[PDB]
């Protein structure tokens, strides 16, 4: 039985997804996407941030704990989020038209190998055969942000027990709100799901790190992305 | 060391 509290929850989380989420950047043009797709990026932390201010309990943290938080999360949440312009039509996420339309061959271009975009494209297909309800998939995206297992964290228990609100909020949904067979195992897919964006982070990482010793290649960056992924 | 997050977090 899901309580007002656990209600309150999802609703909250909904409309700061509503509020942050929509499918000014430098234009699209093997490095030539990285000024377009960086400026992308940049912009999705922005809104990341966003919505992570919006979680319950997240306003509660430290400012050091927030920040922690956002700094190893940002990435498998923008990755996370980026599911629901992803089309299985053509493997390429679709926000709108030809323009804002970004492919296997677009997101290549950026500096990064098909080592970290072919797993990424493979996260996409696989989140997409779950067919999360848009409620778990915000609850994801908060329980993915609010983890006491990010490194550097000062107080995992109060990360821990924000946590295990949003993970008692999610699997009490799935039981009294998603359709069984459906349900079965879902919220241990959804963790896999979660474990597949930490390993897409540490070869995001292992790629950045290369990339950004490559000073013409750091140049295309923002500062927000340069602060936000390191120096 | 993290004054744009800081900034956008407030
Ligand atoms: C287009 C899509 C979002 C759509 C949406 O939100 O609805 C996003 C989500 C994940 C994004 C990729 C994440 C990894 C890197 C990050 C910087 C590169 C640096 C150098 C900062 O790592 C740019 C290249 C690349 C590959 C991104 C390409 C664009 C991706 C696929």
């Amino acid at each position: 039985k899901l309580s007002e509290e656990q209600q309150h929850i999802i609703a909250i989380l909904l409309d700061a997804h509503h509020k942050t989420y929509d499918p000014d950047f430098r234009p699209p043009v093997p490095l030539s996407m990285l000024p377009h797709l960086a400026d992308l990026v940049s912009y999705s932390i922005q809104k990341v941030i966003g919505f992570a201010k919006m979680i319950p309990g997240f306003r509660d943290l430290t400012s050091d704990d927030q920040i922690v938080l956002l700094k190893s999360s940002a990435i498998e949440v923008i990755m996370l989020r980026s599911n629901q312009s992803f089309t299985m039509d053509d493997m390429s996420w679709d926000c709108g038209s030809q323009d804002y339309k970004y492919d296997v061959t677009d997101v290549s271009k950026a500096g990064h190998t098909l080592e970290l975009i072919e797993p990424l494209i493979k996260f996409q297909v696989g989140l997409k055969k779950l067919n999360l309800h848009e409620e778990e998939h915000v609850l994801l995206m908060a329980i993915c942000i609010v983890s006491p297992d990010r490194p550097g964290v000062q107080d995992a228990k109060l990360v821990e027990a924000i946590q295990d609100r949003l993970s008692n909020t999610l699997q009490t949904y799935i039981r009294c709100r998603h359709p069984p067979p459906g349900s079965h195992q879902l919220y241990a897919k959804m963790i896999q799901k979660l474990a597949d964006l930490r390993s897409l982070n540490e070869e995001h990482s292992k790629q950045y790190r290369s990339l950004s010793f490559q000073p013409e290649n750091s140049m295309k960056l923002t500062p927000l992305v340069l602060e936000v992924f390191g120096n | 060391n993290h004054p744009m997050l800081m900034n956008l977090l407030k």
